[PDB]
């Protein structure tokens, strides 16, 4: 397509990082069962696999299996609903297939970007704009249209 | 599940798809940019995504968790792990569901029988 | 500092966490992208102070302004205009991207990143609701024909269907009847 | 109507943690200083977002935070092969265009994702097996047809491959069952009255020594003249166990020009 | 199962027991084209 | 393999034009009655169902939401405890469903 | 709905599909089919399109 | 000179004192340095926006003074007032209609503020990274009433689900080791006791509520 | 590597360290191959719940009328607010042309109604779009609660109960489950097995042709 | 073998691989560079290649095989009539023993039957 | 002897052989084969590479 | 996928070499 366009622009980077808990990337569940696997205890191996449940839900990212439809369990909303009911993982990974299997297309392997760009809609990169353009309409009246010598 | 601490990388690698990711051993480098005193042994840095964990637990106990565990050198160690174990499940998943797209798997392209060639 | 971490989790009832943390009010009314805005448009407030340092030497005010350029640069990334995009890392909440949701094709260009097969070809799927025609205004000043005859022509009511794809206009594909003069490239 | 706050607030309880990652003396001394007048400095930038507010990430100088790329060993050369190697360096240089091309996704996992079937393809799927449990199987030839004639053909292969797939899971899963609920040598004619009334705590360290001899404090008053007694225990013992011994057997990759089998590999060179 | 019914032949378990020894095959990202000038 | 190929299983005629390529018609294309002659047709049914299709309903919708669930003994469940006490056969041959 | 009648041909990948001699080493031996001649492909109704 | 290089004085005071005083004359590099970020009147201090703005300005509006400055078309008509026979008086406001016009060239530049640009594709690309993306994308779309909807629909769900579920666990630890273990069990399931051993039950392992 | 922390666990590594050699480390590894088919096969028997119950059907055609977002312009807004200043600013600094001189009198009389003209596309838009927002935050929420108190009984089904059991008999289970020995051998979970087999004995068949039955809302991973 | 005069273009087209030939009419713009004078039925020109040969008889009748036959308007004739033939041969066969190459072919992209897809 | 023994992936064209689905409808039901997991491939005397 | 793409099934020894690739 042909459309507007800026001289100069920023991109922006949600970036989910996993590793800041200043934002809601930060998997409050992944590290908290974790840390409270290393300790010794008597659900030492039971914590241990209900973390690699957790993991193969990650894994399936479907239309009903992801953050950006804001679904529960797996949005940065419900992020801490893990750390109560962490026996839904086999609900997840069963309603997934429910619907994959009637409602859904084949289970194909991809490659998911945790970098999330977004051009951010600015008001000053117009200004921007317009001054470069004013010196390039300037120059062509300097140049062509300039009566003062 | 990998029962060793070394493995093939072409039996990770796919056959019929483009390669784009590999599975690299543990980062060795990354254990000598920890600034401060600590004891690794030798025996638990080969095993897939345990030296990340390591680590990430020896700058949890040096530092805390707030405005001094927010170092490079801490951080990538904690990202490193995370995404090891989620990488190793997809490709763990992969290799027992689907072991035809893989190098070295005898389904990738199946060898016929000798009664398929019309002798 | 993980028991840290939970302090204002102790404190309350399950549900008092999701009304909380979970059930916030809708609220699409506020300007986010202010954050934004505010420290990017600093760079051009900051030039019109930064432009009337009452340095002498005119290659020591050059040195300045270099040494501004960088601050900008290590953001903007290329100095060069309509070449590439700056870069800025922001954070992640539940409302990146709040107003594009609906939109599917917008969630597999950002997040899917498809590995090419043998057969390198777009997936079917794909490649199906492609050809699915948008919608494409009638209106269109820029072919001579329609300039004119756009001026007799009556602007009838379209009582609704109850659809969502009525085309009341013409469709953005090169073979429409009323798009070929329209080059898609 | 007050705006609504992430969890992520009540741990700092501010919109202005002045977060750098470098760790320079210029650096976090500026951040103590702008930490401390955030409340009232028109330069201040949020980095903890909120319903009203967006924010910003991690600050690294001037420049902006991101974790160094997993290791990956795929890359594009262009003039000449460069080997590149992830883990011979910390931090992944940059890509120069006459030199290397790196892999998409420097911040990327894998997953496995599915398309959505058209709208129409699935009110027709919902009109079967509704007329399925109401009527039964043998009168939805209607529905079913047409399902074979609204559907697309790239849908219906979707379906056909669905049900391979998970006739090949069911299939991988049954027999991990099989390996699974075996009966070892070990185990026969075992059941759940021969089992201890054990946890997983028990066969821990403090309840389970290891394998190591320095694990506790267990061979720690042992001396020179104790060993030397022990050496010859061990070799008595030797005198029994040594009559036998593996034979050698014929090496499957003798010939070069053979697809050599992946036979497991010595401990050592 | 439940309210479902899924057609299948009927399961060899003896399959679980097959003796598959691995294959040696090396993948090499960067090779030889089939010409050159 | 040509990347503007497309497999197409209507009819379609192509202009012969000179500079340009489109669909110019449809074979047998039938024009069907216009918006505003759909529009009356559609008011005389919505007036119908206003008057005389609003008694009884809420019991209707209770059968059409519970027959809307995924597995059948859910539909069951939902029948008796929200649609009093319903039958299953009996909900359907209401609702059409019934051959 | 022309184009909504309007496929691409070879579909997707079949190497990508499942294999028919994993299957019969993995306990389950596919049955083959036929062709179904006899389906005529036709476009919903408007509102779906 | 201009009021905010005056600021710039008054705030730098001290600086010039130090620099122009100090260390601009003190001896070999330090003077060099000193005599290079010297602090008074800028050498070509001019700002060539501000001509830039002030010609074309002046220029332009020489223009407007010209396209405003017509004879009037009304006062045309009657025959009476110095125009009998004018046969282009109907192009007399055009020009007018045309500078006037002008007050909205940067007001309206550019697509997005000729209408509402998050129902134009061009919207679409910008929020995707400035990716190009298949031009019926503004159709391919979930409800977002669905979105919104289910995200409160599954948490005011959950919160009954927590009540339900400690009543659950609280039922079954008044449960016998043999009930619960052949409840819900299949059929073909023969129940053999095991040996007891002490676990306790613990509602969650992170002391929350 | 998939069930890495599965597997870190039953290593030990925890609590101890492996052998500094490896003849004994490796066979450590090996000696889990058992226990990593068991503990994955027990988590594939978990009993269905309803998927109506922390999800809506997005099939449903109450959600055919594809909706968008309704936003608000605020950058769109402020540009055109500042553009229109702009504006007034060429008007003040040429006040004494626009005013004194006759030949811009039609800008000093028109100029006021354009810009108000302009004012009003701007607020115009800016009062619109708040409009439909609040519209649009209103219905989500009214209509959220609607479908609350019509599917709560699903919460009711036993199904849950059911659900439940199965969850807590797991942890109980694998509670149990415990390392016996420390020869690096798979005899090391000698016990283990047999606990873990009743768990997987008491929700299948084995003596069946396929134990593991095949149902679209089980599971596959 | 074809049974009519008419063909659709389409059903001699691959759907599979690239078309870089179709199966075109007889030209009939080619009759009328022949300068002498010849009688010719319009119920014969539609069918396959058959008015190449009529032309090509025509051609060897009015002139003879040396010297004369040797002129651009014959030889054409005849280079058709032998390419024609020869095409028509190749393409008929291939629509006798792989008709699932062409397009309308139900086997070009087997549609499944319903039991197949597992409702 | 490397390069005898060096393949390309995939193959050919799967949809350019012959279907399944059309030699049911011609009369030949094909029998489905297993993989054969135990042949290793080998390079020819030195005279014929 | 990758045009310079070879399966082989012998083993072999690649060089360490700057500048060059080979076995
Ligand atoms: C042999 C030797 C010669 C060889 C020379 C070398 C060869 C060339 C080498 C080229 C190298 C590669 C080029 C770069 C690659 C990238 C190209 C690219 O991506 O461009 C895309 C971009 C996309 O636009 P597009 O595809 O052409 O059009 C689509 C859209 O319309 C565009 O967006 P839109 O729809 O939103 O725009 C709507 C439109 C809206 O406009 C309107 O509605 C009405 C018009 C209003 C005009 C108002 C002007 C603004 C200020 C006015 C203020 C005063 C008011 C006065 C009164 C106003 C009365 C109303 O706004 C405008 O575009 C206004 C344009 C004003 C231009 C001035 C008017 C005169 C025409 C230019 C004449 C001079 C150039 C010719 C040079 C000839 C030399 C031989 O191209 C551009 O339009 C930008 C042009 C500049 C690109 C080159 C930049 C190169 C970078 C280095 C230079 C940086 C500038 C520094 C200047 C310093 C001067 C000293
Ligand atoms: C009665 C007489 C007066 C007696 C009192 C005298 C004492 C006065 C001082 C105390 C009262 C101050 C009142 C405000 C409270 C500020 C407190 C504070 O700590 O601020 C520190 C303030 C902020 O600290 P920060 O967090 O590090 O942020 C700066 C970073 O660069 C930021 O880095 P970033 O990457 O994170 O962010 C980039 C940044 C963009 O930042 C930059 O681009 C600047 C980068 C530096 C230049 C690049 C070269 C690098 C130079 C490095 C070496 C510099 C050494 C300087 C050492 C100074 C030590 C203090 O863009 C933004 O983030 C957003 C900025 C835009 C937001 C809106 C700003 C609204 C300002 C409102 C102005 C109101 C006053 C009117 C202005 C004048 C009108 C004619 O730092 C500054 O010193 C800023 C200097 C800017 C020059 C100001 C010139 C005007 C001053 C007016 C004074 C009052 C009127 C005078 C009238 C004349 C007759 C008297
Ligand atoms: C309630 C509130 C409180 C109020 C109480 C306070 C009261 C105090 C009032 C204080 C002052 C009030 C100001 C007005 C009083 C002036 C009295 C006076 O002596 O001044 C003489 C004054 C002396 O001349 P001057 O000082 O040397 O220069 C005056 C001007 O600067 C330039 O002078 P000019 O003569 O050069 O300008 C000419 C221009 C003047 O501008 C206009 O007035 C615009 C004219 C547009 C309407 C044209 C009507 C055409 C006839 C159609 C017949 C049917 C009508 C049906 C209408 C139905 C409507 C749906 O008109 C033209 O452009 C002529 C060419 C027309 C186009 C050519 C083609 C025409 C035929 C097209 C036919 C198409 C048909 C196709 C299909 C047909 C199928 C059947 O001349 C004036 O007339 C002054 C006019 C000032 C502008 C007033 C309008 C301002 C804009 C307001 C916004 C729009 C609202 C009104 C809209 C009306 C309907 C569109
Ligand atoms: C490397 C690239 C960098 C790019 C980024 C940076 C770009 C920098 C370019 C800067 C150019 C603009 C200058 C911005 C200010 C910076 C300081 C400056 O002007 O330069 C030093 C300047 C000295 O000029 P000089 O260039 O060094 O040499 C003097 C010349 O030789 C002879 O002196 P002169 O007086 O004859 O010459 C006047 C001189 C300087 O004249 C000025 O005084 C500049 C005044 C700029 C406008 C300021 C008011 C704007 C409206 C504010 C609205 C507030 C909203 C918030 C309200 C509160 C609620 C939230 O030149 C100009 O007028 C430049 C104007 C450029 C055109 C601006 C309008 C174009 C509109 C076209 C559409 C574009 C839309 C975007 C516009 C965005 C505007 C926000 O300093 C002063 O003039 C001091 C003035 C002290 C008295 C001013 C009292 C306040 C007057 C307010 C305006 C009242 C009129 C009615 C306004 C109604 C508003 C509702
Ligand atoms: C009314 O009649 C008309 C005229 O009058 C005759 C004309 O001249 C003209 C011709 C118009 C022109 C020649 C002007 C053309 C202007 C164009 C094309 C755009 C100019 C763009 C620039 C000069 C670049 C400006 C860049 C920016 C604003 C980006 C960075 C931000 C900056 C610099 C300001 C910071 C932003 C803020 C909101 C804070 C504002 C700060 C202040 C108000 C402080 C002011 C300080 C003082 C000391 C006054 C027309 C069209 C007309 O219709
Ligand atoms: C004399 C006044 C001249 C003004 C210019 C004349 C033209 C006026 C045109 C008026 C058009 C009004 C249409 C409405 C536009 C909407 C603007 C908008 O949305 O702003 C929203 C938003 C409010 O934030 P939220 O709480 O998230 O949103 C709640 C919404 N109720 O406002 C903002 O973006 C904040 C920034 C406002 C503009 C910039 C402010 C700074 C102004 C710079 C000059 C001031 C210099 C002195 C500042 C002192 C610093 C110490």
């Amino acid at each position: 397509t042909s459309e507007s366009v800026l001289a100069y622009d920023y991109k922006l980077w949600y970036l989910w990082s996993g590793v800041s808990n200043l934002d809601e990337s930060f998997d409050m569940f992944f590290n908290q069962y974790w840390a409270l696997s290393l300790s010794t205890s008597v659900f030492q191996l039971f914590y241990a696999v209900i973390l690699d449940r957790y993991l193969s839900v990650l894994f399936q990212n479907t239309p009903y299996t992801n953050d950006w439809f804001r679904m529960m369990l797996h949005s940065k909303e419900t992020a801490l609903i893990w750390l109560y009911h962490p026996e839904l993982s086999w609900h997840i990974n069963g309603l997934n297939q429910f619907f994959t299997y009637f409602y859904g297309g084949i289970l194909e392997f991809v490659y998911f970007d945790k970098s999330n760009p977004d051009m951010c809609i600015l008001v000053h990169t117009l200004w921007i704009h317009l001054l470069i353009l004013f010196l390039i309409f300037t120059g062509f009246v300097t140049i062509l249209f300039s009566f003062y010598g | 599940t990998i029962f060793a601490e070394t493995w093939e990388a072409s039996e990770y690698q796919y056959r019929n798809k483009a390669n784009l990711k590999t599975l690299p051993v543990n980062h060795l480098g990354k254990l000598a940019e920890l600034k401060f005193d600590f004891v690794e042994y030798k025996a638990h840095q080969l095993i897939a995504c345990h030296l990340y964990e390591r680590m990430t637990i020896h700058c949890m106990n040096q530092y805390g968790l707030f405005k001094d565990f927010y170092r490079p050198e801490c951080l990538d160690a904690q990202y490193y792990f995370k995404t090891c174990v989620e990488l190793n499940a997809a490709y763990g998943i992969q290799k027992k569901f689907f072991p035809e797209h893989f190098v070295g798997s005898p389904y990738a392209r199946p060898v016929p029988q000798f009664q398929q060639l019309g002798l | 500092d993980f028991a840290e971490l939970l302090r204002p989790l102790r404190s309350l009832s399950f549900n008092q966490v999701v009304d909380r943390y979970v059930l916030i009010p809708p609220n699409h009314t506020f300007y986010r992208n202010w954050t934004y805005e505010k420290f990017l448009g600093g760079f051009g407030l900051s030039y019109l102070i930064l432009r009337e340092l009452p340095l002498r030497n005119f290659y020591a005010r050059v040195f300045v302004m270099y040494a501004f350029a960088a601050k900008v640069l290590d953001h903007l990334g290329n100095p060069f205009p309509f070449s590439g995009h700056g870069q800025i890392v922001a954070a992640a909440d539940r409302w990146n991207h709040w107003d594009v949701r609906c939109y599917d094709n917008v969630m597999k260009a950002l997040k899917y990143i498809r590995i090419p097969t043998v057969q390198n070809n777009i997936p079917e799927a794909t490649r199906w609701y492609g050809r699915q025609p948008g919608h494409l205004l009638r209106a269109d000043t820029y072919w001579i024909p329609n300039l004119v005859s756009q001026r007799f022509a009556k602007h009838q009511p379209a009582h609704w269907d109850g659809t969502q794809n009525m085309p009341i206009f013409r469709l953005a594909d090169p073979k429409h009847k009323d798009s070929y003069m329209v080059q898609f490239r | 109507k007050a705006p609504g706050q992430i969890y992520a607030y009540d741990i700092h309880n501010t919109h202005y943690p002045y977060v750098n990652i470098k760790q320079d003396s210029q650096t976090q001394l500026l951040a103590s200083f702008r930490r401390s007048i955030a409340s009232i400095n028109p330069f201040s930038y949020r980095q903890v977002p909120s319903q009203d507010r967006a924010a910003f990430g991690l600050r690294w100088g001037n420049a902006w935070y991101a974790p160094n790329p997993y290791p990956n060993g795929i890359h594009f050369d262009r003039v000449f092969p460069t080997h590149y190697d992830p883990l011979a360096e910390t931090n992944r240089t940059k890509a120069n265009l006459q030199l290397i091309k790196y892999a998409p996704g420097n911040y990327s996992t894998l997953v496995v994702t599915s398309e959505k079937l058209p709208r129409p393809c699935i009110r027709t799927i919902q009109n079967y097996r509704r007329c399925q449990m109401v009527n039964g199987t043998e009168k939805c030839n209607s529905e079913a047809q047409d399902i074979l004639a609204i559907c697309p053909n790239w849908a219906l292969d979707h379906m056909k491959e669905k049900v391979r797939f998970y006739t090949k899971a069911l299939a991988i899963n049954n027999q991990t069952y099989i390996r699974a609920m075996q009966v070892e040598e070990y185990n026969q004619g075992r059941t759940v009255a021969d089992v201890a009334p054990k946890t997983w705590i028990h066969g821990t360290r403090q309840h389970l020594r290891p394998d190591t001899m320095w694990a506790d404090d267990r061979y720690t008053n042992i001396t020179q003249t104790e060993i030397n007694e022990a050496i010859k225990r061990v070799e008595a013992r030797k005198a029994r166990e040594h009559e036998k011994k593996p034979v050698e057997q014929a090496n499957v990759n003798a010939n070069t020009g053979e697809q050599p089998v992946r036979v497991e590999k010595s401990l050592y060179p | 199962y439940e309210d479902f019914v899924f057609t299948t032949p009927y399961f060899q378990p003896e399959s679980t027991f097959k003796s598959v020894p691995k294959l040696f095959s090396d993948i090499l990202l960067g090779g030889v084209e089939w010409v050159y000038t | 393999m040509q990347n503007t190929t497309n497999i197409v299983h209507v009819p379609v005629h192509m202009g012969h034009t000179h500079y340009f390529d489109y669909i110019d018609s449809f074979p047998k294309l039938k024009e069907g009655p216009t918006l505003e002659e759909n529009h009356i047709t559609n008011q005389k049914i919505l007036r119908e169902q206003l008057i005389s299709g609003q008694q009884g309903l809420e019991q209707n919708l209770c059968l059409r939401n519970c027959f809307k669930l995924s597995q059948k003994r859910y539909i069951e469940f939902c029948l008796d405890r929200k649609c009093g006490g319903a039958d299953f056969q009996r909900a359907a041959t209401i609702l059409g469903y019934t051959k | 709905r022309m184009r909504y009648l309007t496929e691409d041909p070879a579909g997707d990948d079949p190497l990508q599909k499942t294999k028919d001699e994993h299957l019969v080493d993995l306990g389950f031996i596919p049955k083959v089919f036929g062709a179904n001649v006899e389906v005529r492909k036709r476009a919903p109704h408007d509102k779906y399109l | 000179m201009n009021p905010i290089q005056k600021a710039w004085l008054k705030i730098l005071e001290p600086v010039s004192y130090v620099i122009n005083e100090k260390m601009a004359k003190r001896t070999g590099i330090i003077g060099k340095l000193g005599r290079f970020f010297a602090i008074g009147p800028r050498e070509y201090g001019v700002h060539p926006i501000n001509r830039m703005f002030i010609f074309m300005n002046r220029k332009y509006m020489a223009f407007q003074a010209v396209a405003l400055h017509r004879y009037s078309f009304v006062k045309s008509l009657t025959h009476n007032g110095f125009h009998m026979l004018r046969v282009f008086r109907h192009f007399a406001f055009v020009l007018p209609a045309t500078v006037l016009a002008g007050l909205g060239l940067f007001v309206y530049w550019g697509d997005d503020n000729k209408c509402y640009s998050p129902d134009r594709f061009p919207y679409l690309k910008k929020r995707a990274g400035d990716m190009a993306l298949p031009l019926n994308s503004l159709n391919q779309r979930t409800s977002a009433h669905y979105i919104e909807i289910n995200a409160i629909y599954g948490a005011e769900m959950m919160k009954r689900y927590h009540k339900v579920w400690e009543n659950i666990i609280e039922e079954r630890s008044k449960a016998t080791d043999q009930e619960k273990k052949t409840r819900y069990a299949h059929p073909s399931y023969q129940y053999s006791p095991l040996p007891v051993v002490s676990i306790p039950n613990v509602l969650n392992p992170l002391n929350l509520q | 590597m998939d069930n890495y922390f599965t597997a870190i666990t039953l290593l030990g590594l925890r609590d101890q360290n492996l052998p500094p050699f490896k003849d004994a480390r490796l066979q450590r590894y090996k000696s889990i191959k058992k226990m990593i088919d068991l503990i994955e096969t027990t988590t594939k028997l978990a009993p269905p719940m309803p998927v109506e119950l922390f999800m809506l059907n997005p099939t449903d055609p109450e959600w055919d009328d594809d909706m968008t977002y309704p936003t608000i312009t605020h950058a769109t807004a402020l540009y055109k607010s500042s553009a229109l200043a702009g504006n007034l600013f060429l008007y003040a600094y040429n006040y004494n042309n626009f005013t004194a001189n006759i030949r811009l009198r039609t800008m000093r009389y028109l100029f006021p109604v354009v810009s108000l003209a302009i004012f009003g596309n701007i607020y115009w838009d800016y009062r619109s779009q708040l409009v439909k927002v609040n519209l649009f935050d209103e219905y989500i929420q009214a209509r959220a609660q609607e479908l609350v108190k019509q599917n709560e009984y699903l919460l009711e089904h036993e199904d849950v109960k059911r659900y439940v059991w199965w969850y807590e008999d797991l942890k109980e289970t694998l509670a149990r489950v415990h390392r016996q020995a420390n020869n690096h051998k798979a005899c090391d979970f000698k016990d283990s097995e047999i606990i873990l087999q009743d768990f997987i004995r008491r929700y299948t068949n084995p003596k069946d042709n396929l134990p593991i039955k095949f149902h679209p809302q089980g599971q596959t991973f």
